[PDB]
């Protein structure tokens, strides 16, 4: 009984979301009708995690969307797994999403802000106990980035003591979809830092990158592009749903990996991928998972480590496994590269086991890390904002809605220091 | 009778505490569901007009671990009330599990506890199982012992608890929550004792042949350390060891107590007929550093007095030769003040062995508890570790948002330095 | 896959037909040269039949269809054969044919 | 007590927990013989993690026991045999047909009918009314809880039918009531409610 | 043995309770043609409370259909259910309503008075007992208005015992079909507050609000606006025709809700009302029902309660349902909101357990109070017809029926006291 309450967030967060359910959907086993016609009991066992059940054995799941235009939500009306949700869940509103995060922040946030409240508070007070909230949004989008930072403010208001675990989508370095991406992230940034417990970041380049060198897929879909990323969501929740030899929750995972408040931006990476041709040469053991998950090619945030130093680093793995050769790796993988760990800090892995894998897979395992590769990501988004911010006219469009431009400075002012925070601690 | 109250906190002490009662049921003869197809009071009590339930109290902070107990075969054994499960784990903290969440839960485990003991005419003490490195085992573990001691004083709590390995580790926060629980320990346990998985691991695999083990291997051997030591009080023998025998003769001095844990034989069937297993064979083996279930050499140290427990075919005779022999070793150093150093206890039930067992069926058998100024290095590993953190601070807001004054960390620091001024105050001879 | 042989020297070939998004290295399946059966005996138009399951180098395949001068040449040696068998249908392709099809089919 | 019985309930339970033994079994096996000792092979199967009965290890044992020694079992045979009950490995062979994804997935009716008269002219739903009993959502209670709850409706049946429907509707695996499909045939039989 | 004579006056009586003996014919399981086709025995235990029976096992309605005009008659009669009625219960003028309150009540009130009355006294000593009457009327026409409040004084005149439980329309201000229902309304206040024991007021603003938020219905017509009300009189008599656990008749309710003769106006609430395209998710428990009852949106009568402070409160369940679930609610839902209850009654939740539950609903639940917000109802008609008042509008139509123009100035006087009877105890 650790409820968790899942909120999407625009065009990224919907898509994301719809596939996210699949997985999940299928991992316990509902049918697309609302029905559970699974094949075990375990099963059952804690499905109230993220299913409430309606009379007539029909189980729907705690899951809000939210955007600002209305051609978002019907794809997934008529989607395959469309009918799981719950109709009043829906919220929407009637006005273009106009790729700015001040028209959203202020002008329609508002209004949408209060109809969404009462709609969390149905899902959020509807059950016996409730763990944290958790949220998938872009932010170089105009709706996730200005209305998904709104919402994560007053959600810590009314709520300060559940886990705020985010999933964000950076703007991409090289080629991206939006002019006026720098603003609205950099602008994000400063709402992320003070009041998200924990932030996953996560990159179409390297989504792009693993398709092509893993899986070998000619022409890789947005399908498979958020097939990867649901994989990375639904390890982490999975010592809650799953028994295991050593369980660990969120908060088990937060304390661990976050020495300071302000240091709890993390990279993420899943094993094994293989693919579709060499699944069959590809001997699967403990060892053989652990190689990829520190391998640089396997992060989907396009941040290489070995240009930084690690913090803290946490695994997780599924299935029936020996202990002591989890516990082996963890020790020669810290003792062989000893250069790219921090001195002050011993053991900087942590572990975990859950008992049952995935289907098909007969063992898996999900990398969650800290290191100051981030002042990379940060230095790329700073040094574009600083030539556009000179460029006084484009801020036209973010003043008419009302912001004051001395809000660029407070938001170029707060992640330069966050970028020397990471500096500093690198020593 | 004369029985024993068991408690088990943490994941670790109720996975333990599975394979303990596993190994109580099928040595007394005891089916799962508490009939029969003696000692029975000692760990059960007679109360389902065939039925027999365990003297036992399972408690965490969080349901999986207990509920796996409430589905599993063995679940129709214990009284409902004997079986509490919490709402959310400590989160590895030693501050949540002491003061916010702990608190929370204390005085409902207290009720039961004293419930049991009421039925129990003849306790004569308690057996206490923590992890070091979890929350609930060393936050809660401390708010429970503090409260134990208050409420009956004079009644024998002793402690097997799981030291963390000097290299493996599975949690980073691992030294904050050790030192914390080791001042409340310390003054509060009648005798603790250690154990840590890193050696179980060389040993599971080295003597007893096998190539991968899990947690499951390791908490059977546990079961078979803690039947040795209780099985003087259930069974027949010629030289019978109480509660009171092991303390009074193991501790010289209040704050030295904590002594190391060793069993032998441990060997395959594979092994086992080959070789004679004699009294003076096995009694050898277990002064090696190998066999030793913590991972830290006598040679470092020096010895204080000994106890050695025998079950089955032992006889009198052997256990004066083969100890006569040990005194002849020079690689065994023993201090001046203490020049008997012996207490041995011999007991006719043999070992019993497991459906899906891991050991072989041996005649004869021996484990011994012993004290020893080489445990000073596993406290000198902690000590350095913890200073690293703390020289930068790394953890603290975590610990401090929870409940805890920062005064607290330098205590605990203080009270272990004591601690080892206490081993090598003694260690010197005179 | 597709299976070419040579009237010429008796060399035969096979060739699997390139799919998008397989995720599998296409193209030459077996070079050209002499075959061998599992006999040690060097394969021949003779071994070639319309049904009939058709072993090489550890696999076995099935014959499923032949080409127009393939059935007459194969008519005037009265080796001609036509199967209701079908190839059974890949539940992968199914798969993702139908998420394609979600994406393209029908509001309407 | 049966070799058959036991290896498909071995089966099940790979299907279920999704577990393959030859990681675990060829561990021991130094000199790769497909033959390692009785005692490791019992010690193998603890550490797989199901519960094997002593009365299935003998009957085990005496099956795959070995002829070119004392009490060895061949663990590649037992292994090789339980993965078959998934997939022939001969598959580059054609013929044979994989499970796909779905092979791999009186008295008692006059106490019903009877039942269904309560609930029709009452107008019940019992789904909702035995939840008090079944914690962990496994959606199995004791019978006695399950008896309780009957008359707490109010239907204040002979002792020994209410017995018969628990002997019937009795869940194997847990030794309790199922009611899970007791609501399910209920409700069906009352009709439309 | 507790029958109840059925009164039904104007265009809104004829309508509403043609529909309401639908709903006791499904209930009860009665055929169009007038004969028992039923499933259960219940049925038959106390079907007297509604119906005779007439020689040949055909069962009519204690039903009095009273019009000034034979158009809405023939209406009822080619209704589906309209042969079910007895012939002579039909009444009926020969002259137009003509929306005039004097007219009504004095030119043909009086002529209509006499032949009706003979006719209730056939349903009223027909019956072993008789508990009380029930009457159904707008207060904003001419016919129901006026000939309803002749007909309720001659009504108390002969039987001062029984029940004389009203349910009556407020013409919606803003709103309402014609121009002079101000000054019908006020007219026929007076003679209600003296007369009737139970008032229970509907507005038909609040019946549209809730289909379009609550039902989504696009087109609501009148069928679902009657249908909607004919739940409410069908679960207030239900503890007479069904046994349960804690019954409660229409005695009972006047006894715990009125503590001064004159307080007696009530407003109705029903539960649960669910969207056809929602009903299948939504988990109907005990607790879900008393959120809706006491949410001030699904209140029929367009006051609301939050302005105002609740005296008395009663609640209504259906269905086989825990009796501990029932009490906890109210003493929960009696501490939380404490702001609105005087402190001078507690305990002001008043409830009761009924068995069968209507077709298709596992259980349901009924909710009638009593609260100051009623001073909001009287406000906007006072003003209303003050300012027809002031320039003397169209009295001229009411004098030449023979209406004094001081009956005006003492029927604005006693509801002036009303609304102060309502202020005083708000202390
Ligand atoms: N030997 C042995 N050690 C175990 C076993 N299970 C857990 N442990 C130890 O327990 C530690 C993990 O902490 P937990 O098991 O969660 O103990 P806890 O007190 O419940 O901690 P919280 O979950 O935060 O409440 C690890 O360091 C393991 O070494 C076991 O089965 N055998
Ligand atoms: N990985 C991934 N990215 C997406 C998907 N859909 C849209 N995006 C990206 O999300 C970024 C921001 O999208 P946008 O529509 O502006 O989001 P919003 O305005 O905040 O709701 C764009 O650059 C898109 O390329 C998807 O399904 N998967
Ligand atoms: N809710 C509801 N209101 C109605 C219905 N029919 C009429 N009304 C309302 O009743 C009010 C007055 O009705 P009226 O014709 O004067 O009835 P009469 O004077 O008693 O015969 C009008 O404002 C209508 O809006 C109905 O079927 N349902
Ligand atoms: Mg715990």
């Amino acid at each position: 009984v650790r409820e968790i309450v899942h909120i999407q967030a625009g065009q990224c967060g919907n898509q994301i979301g719809a596939k996210f359910w699949e997985v999940i959907s299928d991992e316990h086993g509902i049918d697309p009708t609302g029905s559970y016609h699974g094949d075990s009991d375990l099963q059952l066992e804690r499905i109230n995690v993220y299913y409430n059940e309606a009379t007539g054995g029909k189980y729907v799941p705690r899951a809000i969307l939210v955007d600002l235009e209305p051609g978002t939500m019907d794809s997934v009306r008529a989607g395959q797994f469309g009918q799981l949700f719950r109709p009043d869940n829906f919220v929407f509103g009637q006005s273009g999403a106009g790729n700015n995060w001040a028209k959203g922040y202020y002008t329609e946030g508002q209004e949408l802000c209060e109809s969404i409240l009462d709609v969390i508070r149905k899902e959020a007070e509807s059950c016996d106990c409730l763990q944290g909230f958790q949220l998938v949004h872009s932010l170089g989008g105009g709706t996730g980035a200005g209305l998904g930072t709104l919402l994560l403010n007053k959600l810590r208001e009314e709520y300060p003591d559940r886990i705020l675990s985010t999933y964000s989508i950076v703007p991409s370095p090289k080629v991206s979809d939006t002019v006026v991406e720098p603003y609205n992230c950099t602008l994000s940034v400063h709402q992320l830092v003070e009041s998200a417990d924990e932030v996953f970041c996560i990159d179409n380049e390297a989504l792009y990158d693993i398709c092509f060198r893993t899986l070998k897929l000619t022409t890789p879909t947005y399908g498979d592009l958020n097939h990867l990323v649901s994989m990375v969501m639904s390890g982490t929740t999975c010592a809650l749903r799953f028994p295991g030899q050593l369980n660990s929750d969120l908060r088990k995972l937060a304390v661990n990996l976050v020495p300071f408040p302000r240091l709890h931006f993390f990279i993420v990476g899943f094993a094994p991928l293989t693919s579709r041709g060499s699944q069959q040469y590809r001997a699967l053991t403990v060892p053989e998972l652990t190689s990829q998950l520190f391998d640089n090619k396997n992060m989907m945030a396009a941040c290489d480590p070995r240009r930084g130093v690690y913090l803290t680093a946490s695994a997780h793995f599924r299935g029936r496994m020996s202990s002591k050769e989890v516990d082996e790796q963890m020790l020669n993988i810290q003792a062989r590269n000893t250069s790219y760990f921090v001195e002050w800090i011993p053991s900087n892995v942590k572990s975990a086991i859950c008992d049952i894998p995935p289907r098909g897979l007969k063992m898996a395992a999900t990398f969650i890390g800290n290191t100051t590769a981030f002042r990379e990501l940060f230095t790329r988004v700073d040094s574009q904002f600083q030539k556009m911010y000179a460029r006084r006219a484009f801020i036209h469009w973010y003043v008419n809605e009302g912001l004051e431009t001395v809000e660029f400075d407070e938001a170029r002012s707060n992640m330069t220091d966050l970028i020397q925070e990471y500096e500093m601690y690198e020593t | 009778m004369r029985e024993v109250i068991s408690i088990h906190v943490g994941q670790a002490g109720v996975q333990i505490g599975n394979g303990c009662w596993e190994l109580y049921c099928l040595e007394h003869g005891i089916q799962p569901d508490g009939q029969l197809p003696d000692a029975f009071n000692t760990f059960f009590s007679e109360t389902g007009a065939g039925k027999h339930v365990p003297r036992a109290v399972f408690v965490d902070l969080e349901p999986t671990v207990v509920d796996e107990v409430r589905t599993g075969t063995y679940r129709q054994l214990f009284h409902p009330e004997q079986l509490i499960s919490g709402k959310e784990d400590a989160a590895n903290n030693y501050a949540r599990g002491h003061y916010t969440v702990g608190k929370e839960i204390i005085d409902l485990t207290l009720d039961r506890i004293r419930k049991l003991a009421d039925q129990c005419t003849g306790l004569q003490g308690f057996l206490i199982f923590h992890s070091f490195g979890g929350g609930t085992g060393a936050g809660f573990g401390s708010l429970l012992l503090e409260r134990l001691s208050v409420d009956y004083g004079k009644k024998s709590k002793l402690e097997f608890t799981v030291y963390p390995s000097p290299q493996v580790s599975t949690a980073i926060v691992e030294p904050y929550n050790s030192i914390l629980a080791t001042h409340s320990m310390i003054d509060h346990s009648d005798c603790a004792f250690m154990v840590d998985n890193e050696a179980l691991y060389d040993l599971c695999r080295r003597a007893l042949d096998i190539e991968r083990p899990t947690y499951t291997n390791l908490n059977r051997l546990i079961g078979q350390v803690v039947s040795s030591l209780t099985a003087s009080l259930r069974f027949d023998g010629a030289l019978n060891v109480d509660f009171t025998e092991f303390q009074t003769n193991l501790v010289p001095y209040a704050r030295i107590h904590f002594p190391i844990c060793s069993y032998a034989p441990v060997i395959s069937a594979e092994k086992a007929y080959h070789e004679q297993l004699s009294v003076a064979e096995i009694t050898n083996s277990l002064f090696e550093p190998a066999n030793m279930m913590v991972k830290c050499d006598p040679r470092h140290g020096k010895y204080m007095a000994c106890t050695l427990l025998y079950r089955g075919d032992v006889v009198p005779k052997d256990v004066s030769a083969a100890v006569a022999t040990i005194k002849t070793k020079r690689t065994i150093q023993f201090v001046d003040w203490c020049p008997t150093g012996f207490k041995m206890g011999i007991n006719y039930q043999p070992p019993t062995v497991v459906p899906g067992g891991d050991l072989a069926k041996v005649q004869r058998a021996v484990c011994m508890l012993a004290n020893t100024t080489a445990i000073a290095e596993a406290w000198s590993r902690l000590d350095h570790k913890f200073d690293l953190m703390y020289a930068k601070r790394a953890f603290v807001h975590w610990y401090v948002g929870e409940g805890m004054e920062e005064a607290e960390f330098p205590e605990a620091r203080e009270d272990l330095a004591l601690l080892e001024k206490d081993y090598d105050e003694v260690a010197a001879e005179s | 896959v597709k299976i070419l042989f040579f009237l010429e020297d008796d060399t035969i070939e096979i060739v699997e037909p390139r799919v998008k998004n397989s995720g599998i290295p296409q193209g030459t399946f077996l070079r050209r040269h002499r075959a061998k059966k599992d006999d040690d005996s060097y394969v021949n138009v003779g071994d070639f039949h319309i049904g009939e399951e058709f072993s090489l180098y550890g696999r076995v395949y099935f014959i499923q269809e032949a080409d127009k001068f393939t059935h007459e040449f194969l008519d005037k040696l009265n080796r001609d054969g036509r199967t209701d068998e079908t190839i059974p249908d890949d539940p992968y392709i199914q798969k993702r044919t139908l998420v394609e099809y979600n994406e393209t089919h029908r509001n309407r | 007590d049966n070799i058959d019985d036991l290896l498909i309930e071995m089966h099940k339970w790979c299907l279920i927990n999704s577990v393959l033994f030859a990681e675990f079994l060829g561990q021991f096996d130094t000199h790769n013989n497909g033959e390692i000792t009785a005692e490791h092979f019992r010690t193998g199967i603890t550490i797989s993690g199901y519960k094997l009965t002593d009365k299935e290890f003998q009957v085990l044992k005496d099956y795959y026991a070995s002829e070119t020694k004392k009490d060895y079992v061949k663990w590649r045979q037992f292994d090789k045999d339980v993965k078959e009950m998934t997939v022939p490995l001969d598959l580059e062979k054609t013929p044979q047909f994989n499970p796909l994804t779905q092979a791999e997935l009186p008295k008692v009716q006059e106490i019903v009918k009877e039942i269904s008269k309560f609930v029709r002219k009452r107008r019940l739903s019992l789904i909702e009314q035995f939840k008090d009993f079944d914690k962990l959502n496994h959606k199995k209670v004791n019978a006695s809880h399950f008896t309780r709850i009957l008359q707490l409706i109010g239907c204040y049946l002979s002792k020994d039918r209410i017995d018969e429907l628990c002997s019937f509707y009795n869940d194997p695996y847990t030794k309790f009531v199922d009611y899970g499909k007791f609501c399910a045939d209920v409700d069906e039989m009352t009709g439309q409610l």
